[PDB]
């Protein structure tokens, strides 16, 4: 090919290299779902500055701070769940489906991931998770209040994709078992000499080193485990919308979060325990006192600990001026982040040299990545048709082929 | 990541003049990614034992570039440790003690979190011919979790009757042979002088 220039609402200009071009074809030809599904891929998020309290390499503090310093005085915090992100898109019927977006084969409803492709490998278990989300919105209203026979939304799906669950076996697991073992019985063998007492070391600096070591590893392995449950039936998932993202003739990015988190829970969590409100809060980065509880309600979140918070603008599409500005900063939570960047990461040698980390890249990919999702949502309400929708939803996935810090 | 010898024949603590190792006085070596510490969790005349413990510094540099198993393992560092912390102990010389030097002795070593795709069968093709009785154990990825099955870590006891050289150039050489993966992350000839050659397995340890 060559260099695709791609015109967006919030962007006028986004290239994509004939490399990154290349490198998504690869993966959205093999192995990806009916394209005319494909109305939507999510962002890439962007983390928050490091912080500098002590033992902290992410602290809500500085997501807060991005925000109030850019003048947005509002935002909503969002918990992070155990999980996979996916795109849910359900139609009335079969007949709306192949109406609407031209799908031929029959499915009235599709579950997606972030790289276009189906969260399940049984696709009978993606259409009886369908149908119940379908329920739901019967037993609401739904269809009538926005006055639509579809419906498209962003959502955590937990646990972890089978996929994902294999990273366990292959990886984590791996690092797991030699980790423990060795450090373990390096603390016996210290302990040993300590008992029975290049350049001069200290036994005891040593042993109190590896202890340490030994402490952080156990850590990480109980942080990994709970990551494990296999999906035997659909009584295993759970699943949080997050946005409504577009129904019949409208997009929902001027709707604030606070909007999205509240209609989702009168519309799709009630009555199902399969269909979770997410816990959240609102917090206002100008006031000390609105921040310490935002704070505190975060060391809560993480204190078993789950991965932490989203940290979202109050609207959905804020600028500083003209300059669009994140629409997401994760803060992850303390003991998570040994899944990220390792078992001993906390340790202060370490933690000292991932203080400095450069976000600029990864930032300017979340923001082009979100442009082009909001244009690939904009032209399918609209009804251009399927290449000007796809150039977008291909931008997505051409993007993230880019190479930037994978622990961001 | 470690590695021990052990010695019995009493005066066990003799087993510091072949290493060069005041039992007494625990080192730091540096590395490359990391640092490595020898010491003697145990030297009485019946029974002296020295350990070798590998510090690899993770950051020194996907996601699992960041999280992998590098700093646990008896990888290729393991060697360049031996090389670097029992340097002339591998050339025969000693002082104190010339003769015990010269002759085989009674020896143990153990080799933990060997990381071998080849599995035990490649561990006994590698140290047997060599005269040493072998004894491997393996272990569970997670014992919480036994469907995920074995890991391909091996821990491995060495017995035999050898020179403390050979022993310390059986195991430079023959680590980095298990080690698939070292090209992700000390010349041989030097070190196989007297039964490299000689070894059924030399192609393939070439």
């Amino acid at each position: 090919l060559g260099k695709k220039i791609i015109t967006t609402r919030l962007m006028s200009s986004i290239t994509i290299h004939e490399e990154n071009s290349i490198a998504a074809l690869e993966v959205m030809s093999r192995f990806a779902a009916d394209p005319h599904w494909l109305i939507y891929l999510p962002p890439t998020m962007s983390p928050c500055e490091t912080s500098k309290k002590e033992g902290m390499l992410e602290h809500p503090i500085e997501a807060f701070e991005y925000f109030r310093t850019r003048g947005v005085g509002k935002v909503v915090c969002e918990q992070k769940h155990m999980g996979s992100r996916a795109v849910v898109i359900v139609c009335k019927d079969s007949q709306v489906a192949e109406k609407r977006f031209g799908v031929l084969d029959g499915t009235a409803g599709i579950c997606y991931t972030r790289t276009g492709r189906h969260f399940f490998d049984d696709m009978q278990l993606e259409a009886e998770l369908i149908d119940r989300v379908r329920k739901v919105l019967d037993k609401s209203g739904f269809w009538g209040d926005f006055n639509t026979d579809w419906v498209c939304l962003d959502c955590e799906l937990m646990p972890w994709s089978a996929k994902a669950q294999k990273l366990l076996e292959e990886q984590y697991s791996a690092v797991g078992i030699s980790g423990r073992v060795v450090l373990d019985e390096a603390v016996k063998l210290l302990k040993q000499a300590s008992l029975n007492k290049g350049k001069n070391a200290d036994i005891n600096e040593l042993l109190q080193r590896f202890t340490e070591r030994s402490e952080m590893m156990q850590k990480y392995v109980e942080a990994y485990r709970k990551y494990c449950w296999p999906v035997n039936s659909i009584d295993d998932l759970k699943l949080a919308p997050f946005h409504i993202l577009a129904t019949e003739g409208k997009v929902h990015s001027d709707k604030n979060h606070i909007w999205h988190m509240d209609t989702i829970a009168k519309y799709c969590t009630q009555d199902d325990s399969l269909i979770m409100a997410t816990n959240h809060i609102l917090v206002d980065v100008t006031d000390a006192e609105s921040v310490d509880k935002g704070i505190k309600w975060w060391e809560d979140l993480t204190a078993s600990g789950g991965e932490g918070m989203v940290v979202k603008p109050y609207d959905f599409i804020v600028k500083n001026g003209r300059e669009l500005l994140q629409p997401a900063v994760k803060c992850r939570g303390r003991e998570y982040l040994r899944i990220i960047y390792g078992p001993e990461y906390t340790m202060d040698e370490n933690i000292e040299r991932l203080r400095n980390r450069a976000v600029g890249k990864k930032r300017s990919l979340a923001l082009r990545e979100f442009s082009l999702g909001m244009e690939a949502l904009e032209r399918f309400v609209r009804n251009e048709p399927l290449y000007r929708v796809h150039e977008c939803v291909f931008g997505v996935l051409a993007l993230e082929s880019e190479p930037v810090d994978p622990r961001l | 990541m470690i590695l021990t010898i052990t010695y019995t024949q009493p005066p066990a603590t003799d087993l510091g003049y072949l290493l060069h190792k005041n039992p007494s006085r625990p080192q730091t070596f540096e590395l490359n990614h990391g640092k490595a510490h020898i010491f003697y969790p145990e030297a009485t005349s019946e029974r002296c034992t020295v350990a070798l413990l590998l510090d690899i510094d993770p950051i020194d540099l996907g996601l699992f570039d960041y999280v992998n198993d590098r700093p646990y393992v008896s990888s290729s560092f393991m060697s360049v440790a031996i090389s670097r912390v029992f340097g002339t102990a591998m050339s025969g010389k000693c002082k104190e003690k010339p003769e015990l030097a010269a002759i085989k002795l009674p020896l143990k070593a153990k080799i933990m979190m060997l990381p071998c795709k080849g599995g035990e069968e490649i561990i006994y093709r590698l140290f047997e011919p060599l005269g040493y009785k072998v004894d491997v154990e393996g272990y569970m990825l997670d014992e919480k979790f036994p469907e995920w099955g074995k890991s391909r870590y091996y821990t491995v006891s060495l017995e035999g009757e050898v020179r403390v050289r050979d022993l310390l150039n059986h195991i430079y050489v023959l680590i980095p042979v298990l080690d698939s993966e070292k090209h992700y992350w000390d010349k041989l000839f030097q070190h196989g002088e007297g039964w490299l050659v000689d070894h059924p397995e030399k192609e393939l340890i070439t």
